[PDB]
């Protein structure tokens, strides 16, 4: 059974925060 | 780089040497009179562009004039119907009516003038000439001035201006200009008249002198009554 | 001023002189100075053709004409190239003219400004809606006010998607509260740094 | 009697330059002088036009004729979409050079050979460069765009 | 090459490229922001050591996949 | 659809304009002057 | 001076000293026509700013990317977009 | 003087005329290796023209055009080179 497309879309916005939230974390290490 | 700036010295290829007036002292014993010698005969002078625009429409119904003469001379179609040779379509045709052409402007087979490649490259020349006389675009020429139809720099590189008299040369252009715009204008009546070029008009006109005139046509009625 | 959620901090090139101005700006695009004037020109041009197909959406719909979707295939007099044509003509001149008045260049500003937001918002609604459910505008509210607890987007196809979504909305000014609290909002980096 | 012809830099042989027929030709220096990159006096946005217009007319012509789509009818189209690519690149590689190349203030000023001082290329400057950079983005467009026209054109292409 | 030639010949080799590019027409338009110079020693025994490692893990990663692969899939 | 869609949209996203911006915003960045 | 016989320092003629000679350049102001300037202007209006620039190339890297994953690519008739086609071949030890 | 002079070429019109037509006339002269005694230049021109027949149509890789072109221009390029060098040196002080 393949994946739903709502799987993997909401999987990638899941990805998209935790990108932001890794964005934030590197600007915190710069400083 | 450095700057040579060094002495040209060159010479025109020709130059006419001066020739001076070949026409009497008296310049227009013809009707009426060239500008800024006198009074108008009959239309009442419009503006100070007026002289220029005359002197504008003659030069080109010159050039018309002379090129509905050779083209109908040379391939015998008539300057009204030539516009329908180069067209989008079909415009093949249009390069080999030239009597005597080396080569066509349409080579043998698909190669040929484009009535849009045509017309691009008329655009593009014609208007920037056209807008660098007057006062759009720019002075490419600072040495000459925009609005002066007699220029006389670059102009005349065999510079008959300066080596015969300047007025008696102008006035001579004015009467040939008139001349050829009342002949364009003949020619533009007879075309609408009799439907026949210019040439094909003189041809029947020297024939029989007797018939083949504007009365002889009206009374047919100029093929419309 | 009301600002896009009770708590936030306006940026400081967003101090409410512009019309709409709810300091909401994260990505901070409008953050270059020279770019602002032309970014508040691009929302009000693209409110106002949103507001525009927003009536003429509605009021083919509720009039019985083709959808709006289906509205390009339908038979007119002019063939699509000459239609073609003719926009690229107008329109360019029309912009040309727009364009170059930009260049030269309160109450009824901000409710333009709202009106086209709105719209923006609804138009987006209406292709979205009709890509999930294939229902045009008046017939997808239709369907919601027949069942309203259970027929709607977070129930569609994207309906996962939209949950989470509308979580990280929920969620994101509470974390930015605590980003101000404990951090000390000097960030020397911008999200879009042009 | 008994020429040399190359000669150090301007007559000054401590200078890491020797000036050659290569370099100082009548003809070589008045093809390069009359290139847009050396009219110095002029806008450089109209420099970078020109410039774009032979750089991006060119630069099409390796990706229509030995492109992955070369054999194919859609050979040309492809080959110019990969031309209208590069010079998109080409115009970050610019904007980037243009951000970032011109942050010193350079005192030393610029004469010509024969010792006339000139002001600084408008062109070596962060907006006059910028300025450049739009002129080769609308010249390397309008010449791919070209490119594109002649080949579906121009007689003689095969 | 990193492991085995080393700065010196490169350096020198920059500093003709520098003369070159600095006299070449059309090309001194464009001026580099930070002076090109040869990697450093300790810089350059690193690289070389880098490229050694990786084409030592590929070329055996590939080796002891497609053999075994080809043999059992 | 996911499966038919995204590898041919992330695919020239990851390996050719993530690429170029983080190569070009690095550039710009170290290139910058410290003031 | 620095046109003296034998003499190529100046402090008064820093540039002729140092080398920093215009070689090819020429400061004519002009060399187009002037209103194919003023189209080339008019069409790079927007664009002479360096973050316009920055904009366009984002929009169009967007632009380009999002119409080659759905458009370009099955378009130019890429290997990758058309489908295998073809039965499928079992590794060894029968692994598909 | 250090400034590099212009007139580098010193292109001479009796030096060009010279070296082209005396290597011309040598190289139109009978030649008892090519069939019927025709010289280089004459077989080099039969070639020419057999090949300009078929203007777009190259010629062929073993059609004799090649070499008649290469020891053609061989000769004719060491006469405007020699002629050049001794020119020059016989007008400076090389020989007397
Ligand atoms: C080189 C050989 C050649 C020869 C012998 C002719 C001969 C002729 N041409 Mg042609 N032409 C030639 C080449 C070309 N003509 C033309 C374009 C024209 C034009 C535009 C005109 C002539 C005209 C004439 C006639 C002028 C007689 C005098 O005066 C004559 C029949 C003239 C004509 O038809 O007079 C009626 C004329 O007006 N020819 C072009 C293209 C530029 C040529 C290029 O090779
Ligand atoms: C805001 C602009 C705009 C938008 C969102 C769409 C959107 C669409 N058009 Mg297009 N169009 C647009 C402008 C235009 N369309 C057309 C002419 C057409 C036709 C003729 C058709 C579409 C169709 C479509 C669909 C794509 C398949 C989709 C609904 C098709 C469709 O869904 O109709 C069934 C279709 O058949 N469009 C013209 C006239 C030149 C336009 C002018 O700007
Ligand atoms: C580190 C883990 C990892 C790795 C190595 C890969 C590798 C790959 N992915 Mg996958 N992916 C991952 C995590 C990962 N993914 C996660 C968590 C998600 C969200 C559910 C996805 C969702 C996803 C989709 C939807 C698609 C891919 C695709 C791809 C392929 C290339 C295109 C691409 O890079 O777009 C990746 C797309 C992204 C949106 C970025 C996702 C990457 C994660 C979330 C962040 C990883 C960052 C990393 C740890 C640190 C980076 C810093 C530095 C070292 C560079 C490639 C096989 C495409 C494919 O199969 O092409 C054939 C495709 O269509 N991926
Ligand atoms: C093939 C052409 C050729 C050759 C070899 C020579 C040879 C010579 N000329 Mg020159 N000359 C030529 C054409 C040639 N001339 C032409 C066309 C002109 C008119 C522009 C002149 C005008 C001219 C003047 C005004 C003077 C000379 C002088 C001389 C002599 C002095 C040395 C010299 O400059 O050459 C070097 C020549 C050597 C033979 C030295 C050895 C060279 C070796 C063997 C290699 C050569 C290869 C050979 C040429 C074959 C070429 C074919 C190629 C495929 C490799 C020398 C005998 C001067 C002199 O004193 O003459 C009385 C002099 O004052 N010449
Ligand atoms: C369009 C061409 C043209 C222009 C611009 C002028 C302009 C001028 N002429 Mg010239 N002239 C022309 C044609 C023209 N003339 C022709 C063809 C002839 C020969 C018959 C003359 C003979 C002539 C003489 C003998 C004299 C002038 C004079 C003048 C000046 C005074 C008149 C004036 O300003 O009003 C210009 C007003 C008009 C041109 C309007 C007249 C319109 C009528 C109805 C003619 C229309 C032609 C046609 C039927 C249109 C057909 C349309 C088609 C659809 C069928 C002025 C510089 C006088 C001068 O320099 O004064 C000092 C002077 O003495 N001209
Ligand atoms: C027979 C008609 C005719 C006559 C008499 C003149 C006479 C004159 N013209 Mg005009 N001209 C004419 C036709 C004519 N032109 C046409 C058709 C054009 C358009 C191509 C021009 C375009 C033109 C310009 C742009 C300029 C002149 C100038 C001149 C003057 C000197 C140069 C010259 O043409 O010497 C007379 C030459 C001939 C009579 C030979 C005609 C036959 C040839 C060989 C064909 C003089 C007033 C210049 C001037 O006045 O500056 C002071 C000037 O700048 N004319
Ligand atoms: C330079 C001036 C000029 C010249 C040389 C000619 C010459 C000619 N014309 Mg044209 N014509 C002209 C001006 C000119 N016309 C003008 C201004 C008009 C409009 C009023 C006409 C209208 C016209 C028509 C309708 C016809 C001619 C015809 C003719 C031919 C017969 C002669 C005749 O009946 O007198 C013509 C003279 C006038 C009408 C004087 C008008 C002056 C006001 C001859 C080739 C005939 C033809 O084709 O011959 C077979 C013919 O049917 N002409
Ligand atoms: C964004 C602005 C916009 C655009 C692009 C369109 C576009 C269109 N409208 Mg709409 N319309 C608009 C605003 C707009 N309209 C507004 C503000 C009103 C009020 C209407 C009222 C309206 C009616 C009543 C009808 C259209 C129709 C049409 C179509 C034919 C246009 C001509 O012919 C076309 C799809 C006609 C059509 O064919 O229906 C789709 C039609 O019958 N429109
Ligand atoms: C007017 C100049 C001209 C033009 C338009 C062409 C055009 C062409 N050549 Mg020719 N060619 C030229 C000069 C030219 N060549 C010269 C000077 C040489 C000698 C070095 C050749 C030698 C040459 C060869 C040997 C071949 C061509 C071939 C071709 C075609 C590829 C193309 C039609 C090729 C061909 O025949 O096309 C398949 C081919 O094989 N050319
Ligand atoms: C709009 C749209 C689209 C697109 C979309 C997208 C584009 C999405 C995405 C998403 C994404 C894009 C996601 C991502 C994610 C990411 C992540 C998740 C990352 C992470 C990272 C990390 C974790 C790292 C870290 C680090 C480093 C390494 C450096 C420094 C330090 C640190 C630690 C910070 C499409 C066209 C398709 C369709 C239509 C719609």
């Amino acid at each position: 059974m393949p994946l739903s497309d709502t799987q993997v879309f909401t999987a990638l916005f899941v990805a998209l925060i935790t990108g932001i939230l890794s964005l934030r974390l590197g600007t915190q290490l710069y400083k | 780089r450095r700057t040579k700036a060094s002495v040209p010295a060159k010479r025109s290829a020709f130059k006419a040497n001066k020739f001076g007036s070949l026409a009497p002292p008296d310049l227009y014993p013809e009707f009426g009179t060239y500008p800024g010698g006198g009074e108008s005969p009959v239309i009442p002078f419009g503006s100070e562009k007026n002289a220029e625009r005359e002197i504008i429409h003659g030069r080109w119904a010159m050039l018309g004039v002379t090129g509905a003469w050779a083209a109908e001379n040379g391939t015998g179609i008539p300057w009204f119907t030539a516009g329908t040779l180069c067209t989008p379509d079909d415009c093949t045709a249009v390069a080999d009516k030239f009597p005597g052409a080396v080569a066509p402007l349409a080579p043998a087979g698909s190669g040929y003038p484009n009535f849009w490649a045509v017309l691009a490259i008329e655009i593009f020349l014609v208007g920037s000439a056209e807008c660098y006389r007057t006062g759009l675009f720019e002075n490419p020429f600072p040495e000459l001035t925009q609005g002066d139809v007699t220029p006389g720099g670059r102009f005349d590189p065999l510079g008959f201006a300066e080596a015969g008299d300047l007025e008696e040369l102008k006035i001579k252009e004015l009467k040939h200009s008139r001349l050829a715009m009342f002949a364009w204008l003949g020619c533009i009546m007879q075309a609408l008249a009799t439907q026949e070029g210019p040439i094909a008009n003189w041809t029947a006109h020297v024939a029989d002198p007797i018939h083949a005139n504007v009365l002889t046509n009206a009374a047919k009625g100029f093929k419309f009554y | 001023r009301e600002l896009w959620y009770p708590g936030a901090v306006a940026p400081e090139y967003l101090n409410g002189s512009m019309a709409g101005d709810y300091g909401f700006d994260p990505l901070r695009l409008g953050a270059n100075v020279e770019t602002l004037p032309y970014l508040q020109e691009a929302e009000l041009m693209n409110g106002r053709w949103a507001m525009a197909a927003t009536a003429g959406i509605l009021f083919t719909d509720a009039t019985g004409l083709p959808k709006w979707w289906e509205a390009g295939a339908a038979d007119y007099g002019y063939d699509f190239q000459t239609l073609v044509a003719f926009q690229v003509v107008v329109m360019g001149v029309l912009e040309a003219f727009r364009v170059r008045g930009l260049m030269k260049t309160p109450d009824k500003r901000v409710k333009e400004v709202k009106n086209g937001r709105l719209a923006m918002v609804a138009f987006l609604g209406m292709v979205s809606s009709y890509a999930v459910t294939g229902l045009s505008p008046l017939e997808a509210l239709e369907a919601h006010m027949a069942n309203p607890q259970a027929v709607n987007l977070f129930t569609s196809a994207v309906g996962g998607e939209s949950v989470a979504f509308i979580a990280f909305l929920s969620c994101a000014p509470t974390f930015l509260l605590a980003q101000k609290t404990l951090g000390d909002g000097k960030e020397e980096f911008r999200p879009i740094p042009w | 009697d008994k020429v040399q012809i190359v000669k150090p830099i301007n007559g000054d042989p401590f200078i890491g330059m020797l000036e050659t027929p290569v370099t100082s030709s009548p003809d070589v220096a008045n093809f390069l002088s009359n290139l847009p990159a050396y009219r110095t006096g002029v806008a450089p946005l109209l420099r970078g036009v020109e410039v774009g217009l032979a750089h991006g007319f060119f630069v099409t012509g390796p990706f229509i004729k030995l492109g992955p789509l070369r054999s194919t009818d859609a050979a040309e189209l492809a080959g110019c979409l990969s031309g209208a690519g590069l010079v998109l690149i080409l115009t970050a590689c610019l904007s980037i050079y243009g951000a970032t190349a011109f942050q010193r203030e350079e005192v030393v000023g610029l004469k010509t050979l024969s010792g006339r001082t000139i002001a600084k290329d408008p062109l070596q400057s962060s907006e006059g460069w910028a300025s450049f950079t739009s002129g080769w983005l609308v010249g390397g467009l309008s010449g791919v765009a070209w490119s594109y026209v002649l080949t579906q054109v121009l007689p003689y292409y095969s | 090459m990193f492991l085995i030639s080393w700065r010196g010949y490169w350096q020198e080799l920059i500093e003709t490229l520098v003369w070159a590019h600095e006299r070449t027409p059309l090309a001194n338009f464009v001026k580099w922001n930070d002076k090109p110079v040869a990697l450093s020693i300790v810089q350059a025994r690193l690289v070389g050591l880098t490229h050694f490692a990786v084409g030592f893990v590929l070329t055996y990663a590939a080796f002891v996949i497609a053999s075994t692969s080809g043999k059992f899939g | 659809m996911a499966a038919s869609l995204l590898p041919s949209i992330f695919v020239p996203l990851v390996g050719l304009v993530f690429p170029a911006v983080a190569m070009a915003s690095l550039f710009l960045y170290i290139e910058k002057e410290q003031v | 001076k620095y046109g003296d016989e034998s003499v190529y320092f100046d402090l008064s003629d820093v540039e002729a000293t140092t080398g920093s000679w215009d070689v090819y350049g020429v400061d004519s102001a002009s060399r187009y026509p002037e209103q194919q300037a003023a189209f080339f202007e008019a069409a790079a209006q927007g664009l002479g700013r360096r973050e316009a620039v920055y904009s366009v190339l984002a929009v169009s890297a967007g632009l380009l990317t999002v119409a080659y994953g759905v458009k370009g690519a099955k378009d130019a008739k890429l290997p990758i977009t058309v489908g295998p086609q073809q039965p499928a071949q079992v590794g060894p030890r029968d692994r598909i | 003087d250090l400034k590099f002079d212009d007139d580098w070429k010193k292109s001479n019109v009796a030096v060009h005329l010279a070296s082209l037509f005396g290597w011309v006339i040598p190289s139109a002269s009978p030649c008892p290796a090519f069939p019927d005694n025709a010289s280089l230049f004459k077989v080099f021109s039969d070639r020419i023209s057999e090949n300009l027949a078929h203007f777009p149509t190259g010629p062929s890789a073993d059609d004799p055009i090649w070499l008649y072109m290469l020891t053609w221009h061989m000769g004719l390029f060491a006469c405007m080179m020699f002629g050049q060098i001794g020119v020059q040196a016989r007008k400076q002080g090389y020989f007397g």
